[PDB]
């Protein structure tokens, strides 16, 4: 003002001190994709092979499960489908949420 | 004269021009910035979704064991130190006294609606003393009496007891320890 | 005897894959789990660096929005070269952030308050007793724009109100 | 259940929210019912029991809404009329509608703001009337009621 | 995994599970005598964990498995797509402070 007439290099720098300063925000975007995807390469490897144990039951045991009574007889689903008009009456909240569903 | 307004005309026009140019690429940045954070987060909906299945009954497994080896304790006859730390590991390493003398003073808080009241919980704090007193002697083992341990028997077998605290009973015991000469 | 094949390997199926993919879910999810945590609170941080973007790409884009606002301006069609507030007001608003970091720093106001756009250095001289050449108590040098503040901060660990041994800088020698 | 929502609007409480123990059984229920594929159907019927829930809730505020109980007395003459706090509470189950109905899914689902118009498009028209209703309290004369009206700006 | 504490006696607070705690400790074994007739419930109680534990067990490993596909894939492709943000980022304080440094070398020149 009555003698601050070289402001351009102090505040346009301390502006490119705060540009320094988001040179360090640089280092919070390059941190950025350094810790979060750090986090996505690591859980990423990390549980791939779970989806290849999860696929190993959602591939294998899924439909090994499913054709478990690929030939099954005739009477037994008589009488255990008989157990499960025991048990499919005995209500829903005696039985319960995967009981009687999976039951269904 | 137009060497100095040559500064101002190619340092403030270039600069603002420039400012404004790069600023407002800077600005499509961003754009990218907020499509891939909108991007993994709504990706990161699944690590929630996932994140449900945290079953604790692992909790009530621990914790109903713990109820359990507590009412072995709380028979006045936990004798199940085994000796004396477990040695080497009982945890990782010694802690008759970590998970056990502080449920002995802890599961002698443990107070249900009744449950074996203060009668139980006073001398279930003297187990918790007693194996607080051998606790004494074993983090006294571990680095006031070793005082040659640069490694972790000092470090990460006191520090294994750091779930015992007051480490300037150890500072006492370096007082009485290292000091002890002096 | 397919069905004793069921008992094995479907109890190998249920058991062995519940075991196994509840150890794969488990550790390998727990994994995901942690850095779930690591990436959701990379995620919040995250956001934060994209307020900086706001912060600092549009901040220092709004400083450059005044910058080609004055070339925007352009008002010659030479007297026209106060293009700056950030020459004065957001310089001595920056430096009336110098004045917060004087405020802060206190580091005038205690009363003086006028000037200090660079409250330009700070330093820690340990004074001497100048007679016998010993040591004095120690002294945080406050070197501001206009003003001296030699201020033993011991044990006024504030820097609010410290033992200023003060003048002004007009007539300091 | 139903309730005044003013009473959560006077008390200023949170809104009613389901949780867990059914909603696990819910989606769960749901994409059993996209093996089952009548999701659609139990879905619609949820459409019936929130709707409804909303008519009940919003019921109770039908009244001090339906009528704007200054008509001419200085002519507007007190801001104070009750569609502040019927369209108040209206957005505010309109959100509690939109996350706790668009909680429970498979994520991708295509019917999720359908369900919304499902649900909301019936209290478009509710809103629709009783826009109407202080829309011809506030008619006929300017300043008779002519300043208030721009509350109903507000609501709008 | 998030298992095998120390957690003795983490929330002292004994949970009361099927109010066996409440049950035979708290109410036939109030002054220390009982838990040794309690320690029976309590061992049935660990039957209970075995019963009440195989129950949850079968609920444990039961919600499986489809897909959080894109969770992996689309943590592939965003994290590609985030190295390439990242060199639009290294890139934007590359030329951002290349013109910071240019116009106030240009700006030193002012001064």
């Amino acid at each position: 003002m009555p003698a601050e007439i070289d402001i351009d290099e102090a505040d346009v720098l301390v502006l490119s001190q705060e540009l320094q300063k988001t040179s360090k925000l640089t280092f919070e975007i390059n941190k950025s994709l350094k810790k979060i995807a750090a986090t996505s390469n690591q859980s990423s490897q990390l549980f791939t092979p779970i989806l290849a144990r999860n696929n190993v039951l959602t591939t294998l045991q899924r439909n090994i499960e499913s054709t478990l009574n690929s030939v099954a007889s005739v009477k037994d689903l008589a009488n255990e489908a008989s157990k499960y008009e025991i048990i499919l009456q005995k209500g829903i909240n005696q039985v319960g949420l995967k009981q009687y569903t999976q039951v269904v | 004269f137009s060497e100095q307004v040559a500064t101002q005309e190619v340092i403030h026009s270039e600069n603002v021009i420039k400012l404004s140019k790069d600023l407002h690429t800077t600005l499509l940045t961003f754009d990218k910035l907020d499509d891939r954070l909108t991007n993994v987060t709504q990706v990161v909906s699944p690590l929630g979704d996932k994140l449900e299945t945290a079953i604790k009954k692992k909790q009530n497994y621990i914790q109903s064991v713990e109820l359990i080896r507590r009412y072995n304790d709380f028979y006045s006859m936990g004798k199940s130190d085994i000796v004396e730390q477990l040695r080497l590991s009982k945890n990782w390493k010694l802690n008759l006294k970590s998970v056990k003398l502080m449920k002995n003073l802890l599961i002698l808080s443990s107070k249900l609606e009744t449950s074996s009241i203060p009668k139980t919980i006073n001398t279930k704090l003297v187990i918790e003393k007693y194996s607080e007193m051998m606790e004494n002697e074993l983090l006294e083992n571990f680095n006031s009496a070793y005082r040659e341990n640069n490694f972790t028997k000092l470090n990460e077998i006191a520090i294994i007891l750091n779930n015992f605290n007051g480490g300037v009973n150890v500072i006492q015991s370096f007082i009485n320890q290292h000091d002890y000469f002096i | 005897k397919f069905t004793s094949n069921l008992t094995d390997l479907s109890i190998q199926v249920q058991e062995e894959v519940k075991l196994n993919i509840n150890k794969s879910y488990n550790e390998i999810m727990t994994v995901n789990n942690d850095l779930n945590v690591a990436m959701l609170e990379l995620k919040r941080v995250r956001a934060n660096i994209n307020d900086l973007n706001e912060v600092l790409d549009q901040c220092t884009k709004i400083a450059e929005k005044r910058l080609q606002l004055q070339d925007q301006i352009d008002q010659e069609r030479m007297r026209r070269d106060r293009s700056s507030v950030l020459i004065l007001e957001k310089f001595w608003d920056t430096e009336l952030d110098q004045l917060f970091k004087n405020v802060e720093g206190a580091q005038k106001f205690i009363n003086s308050t006028k000037g200090r756009h660079i409250l330009m250095n700070s330093a820690n001289w340990m004074e001497l007793n100048t007679t016998t050449g010993k040591p004095l108590q120690m002294v945080q040098i406050f070197i501001l724009n206009d003003l001296v503040l030699i201020a033993d901060k011991s044990r006024d660990k504030q820097n609010d109100f410290i033992v200023s041994q003060c003048y002004p800088l007009k007539d300091v020698t | 259940k139903p309730f005044d929502p003013q009473i959560n609007i006077t008390k200023k409480m949170p809104f009613p929210y389901y949780e867990d123990q059914q909603l696990g059984a819910l989606s769960w229920i749901l994409d059993y019912f996209h093996g089952n594929s009548e999701g659609s159907i139990i879905q619609d019927i949820l459409v019936g029991e929130r709707s409804k829930l909303i008519l009940k809730c919003m019921a109770f505020l039908e009244p001090f809404a339906k009528e704007i109980s200054t008509a001419k007395n200085a002519p507007y003459e007190k801001g104070s009329s009750g569609m502040n706090s019927y369209t108040e509470a209206l957005l505010g189950f309109i959100a509690n509608e939109k996350s706790l109905v668009d909680d429970l899914y498979s994520q991708y689902t295509e019917s999720k703001p359908h369900v919304l118009s499902q649900i909301l498009s019936p209290l478009i028209s509710a809103y629709a009337k009783l826009f109407g209703a202080n829309l011809k309290i506030v008619r006929s004369n300017l300043e008779n009621f002519g300043f208030f009206s721009f509350e109903l700006v507000e609501s709008i | 995994v998030k298992h095998e504490p120390a957690l003795g006696q983490n929330d002292v607070f004994d949970l009361d599970p099927l109010s066996f705690d409440k049950w035979v400790p708290f109410l036939r074994r109030a002054l220390d005598k009982n838990q040794l007739d309690p320690v029976i419930d309590e061992l049935e109680n660990s039957i209970e964990d075995n019963f009440q534990g195989l129950e949850l067990q079968l609920l444990q490993d039961s919600q499986m498995n489809d897909k959080l596909e894109t969770s992996i894939d689309e943590i592939a492709n965003i994290q590609g797509m985030v190295q390439d943000t990242l060199s639009s980022e290294i890139s934007k304080f590359q030329i951002r402070l290349s013109e910071s440094a240019n116009e106030l070398i240009v700006k030193k020149q002012m001064y």
